[PDB]
RNA sequence: AGGCGGCCCCCUGGACGAAGACUGACGCUCAGGUGCGAAAGCGUGGGGAGCAAACAGGAUUAGAUACCCUGGUAGUCCACGCCGUAAACGAUGUCGACUUGGAGGUUGUGCCCUUGAGGCGUGGCUUCCGGAGCUAACGCGUUAAGUCGACCGCCUGGGGA
């Protein structure tokens, strides 16, 4: 998955300073940190389908997220999709 | 950084090793940020049946700080290193240096 | 034959028989007998005096090697693998100690299926 | 238990032959148990506990 | 498994532990579990079935 | 949840024990919709100990396409999908509130000189006995089959099916 190294440093430059975790860009960020790991675990096996269970639920809350993102603030939510690079 | 229990035995026809093998651990470990917790070569010991042959063999242990790629990188000399047959990491739970 | 005085006498106790095998350190076998090819047909094979008679029957030819120890080998349920011995015990024998041989399967093979009778 | 190298007390787990005996048995905590197996199972290929007396 | 032979003890006395020896698994006992092909689900129940006997 | 047990690393994930901040209703339910999904089998590339359908042989029987005995194909083990069904049961929808008891276990955790494996609280789950209550009874019975709040699901004689 992620590194607490790694963790770290998501929560800090989508958050308000290190401390904003609770902001939705440091799990997205996370979650989009994340998604593209296992996109590299799941490239190879193939076979980590049940884990990829544990995949489709970072797509899924991403989509979550994000799509919560949209009614709260536009401005801000614009930011992370681009952000986050997802959607055409 | 994780903590884990590296122990691993050089079998007692090479026993000379153990000194000119542990050091290059030494600076295995110290090389990644971490360091030593505790190193210890308890000598040749008796094992009740052969290994496919002997019994009795060295054996030693160490406890490290380091990260997991020197953990890793470490776990690729010693499947390569046929004088070390064995050593299987177990847990961090802190690091402590004691006991007999 | 060619003097010994330590022997081996494999007991194989079968539900249907006790087969035991004299045989030496190495392993090599050097006598065996069934309790089952000692008269027994049937039910009658797989009896403790019938695993008796089987040790007399194996008992003998076997110290014609002048055998004068012999370890012994345990095997399973049955009746055998205690009469056998017993009568193995008349020839007036040694044995210091008796440790189980039972290979244990760590789950193995499937098992067997009850006799549906 | 704790660790495989100890196979002085480890040897009071195993019978005379090699099987582990059951830690009912034994005693020892639920948990101990476990960790005498992966002391022994696979740190055979380390001789810590006999498989038999047969060789 | 080696059964050794000490002197002056008549085969008899071991007579006893011949059958101890190995009773503590049973060799054909356990042999009775290779014998024929049995479903997974008869253990489960077995020990199901066996797990409610055990219960006094 | 099915389902999960020889040993080690990555990662996960969920779950509960003590305080301190954070925002403030941001909650529960869900048609449709969305994922997973016990076992067998099959498709496709391998593997291949046990074996065991089907199928061969030997026995009982009046007869035994079986039970009894020797074989035995598939398959059972590593890779991609499908099939998505079963006594998948505690025969016990989901979430929040109230309520005699009894007696254990396990799992946090403070307390107490542990003055000793103990004594005294604070949570979680769970094991057995059972007040009330209620039930056609059977019994359940503070994890309610006793007392309330929301959403969803479902049944209208037997066979046909």
């Amino acid at each position: 998955s992620l590194s607490t190294e790694a963790t770290a440093k998501i929560v800090s430059e989508f958050g308000r300073d290190a401390n904003d975790t609770g902001s939705t860009e440091v799990q997205v960020a996370l979650l989009t940190a994340q998604i593209n790991h296992l996109q590299g675990h799941f490239a190879e096996h193939k076979k980590d389908h049940h884990s990829r269970r544990g995949l489709l639920r970072m797509v899924s809350q991403r989509r979550k997220l994000l799509d919560y993102l949209k009614r709260k603030d536009v401005a801000r939510y614009t930011q992370l999709i681009e952000r986050l690079g997802l959607r055409r | 950084m994780r903590h884990y229990e590296i122990v691993f035995m050089v079998h007692p026809d090479q026993s000379e090793q153990v000194p000119g093998m542990i050091e290059r651990y030494t600076a295995a470990i110290t090389g990644a940020e971490g360091k030593i917790h505790r190193l210890e070569d308890w000598g040749r010991r008796q094992l009740a049946y052969p290994i496919n042959k002997l019994h009795k063999a060295h054996y030693v242990l160490m406890n490290v700080e380091a990260p997991q790629e020197v953990i890793d990188e470490l776990e690729t000399t010693f499947r390569f290193n046929d004088a070390v047959i064995r050593s299987m990491v177990m847990r961090t739970k802190h690091a402590v240096t004691e006991a007999s | 034959r060619k003097q010994v005085s330590d022997g081996v006498a494999h007991i194989h106790a079968s539900f249907n028989n006790t087969i035991v095998t004299i045989t030496d350190r190495q392993g090599n076998a050097l006598g065996w007998a069934t309790a089952g090819g000692s008269g027994f047909r049937g039910s009658r094979k797989s009896t403790p005096f019938a695993a008796q008679v089987a040790a007399e029957r194996c008992a003998d030819a076997v110290k014609e090697y002048g055998i004068k120890n012999l370890e012994v080998m345990v095997k399973g349920p049955g009746p055998g693998r205690e009469s056998t011995i017993r009568a193995l015990n008349a020839a007036g024998f040694r044995i210091t100690n008796i440790t189980d041989v039972t290979p244990i399967p760590h789950n193995g093979c499937r098992p067997p299926k009850k006799r549906r009778v | 238990e704790i660790d495989y190298k100890d196979i002085a007390t480890l040897k009071n787990y195993i019978t005379e032959s090699g099987k582990i005996v059951p830690s009912r048995i034994t005693g020892t905590r639920a948990k101990y148990q476990r960790q005498l197996a992966r002391a022994i199972k696979r740190a055979r290929y380390l001789s810590l506990l006999p498989y038999t007396d047969r060789h | 498994p080696v059964i050794k032979v000490r002197e002056n003890e008549p085969f008899d006395v071991a007579l006893r532990r011949f059958k101890r020896s190995c009773e503590k698994a049973g060799v054909l006992a356990e042999v009775r579990r290779r014998e024929f092909y049995e479903k997974p689900t008869t253990e489960r129940k077995r020990a199901k079935a066996s797990a409610v006997k055990r219960h006094a």
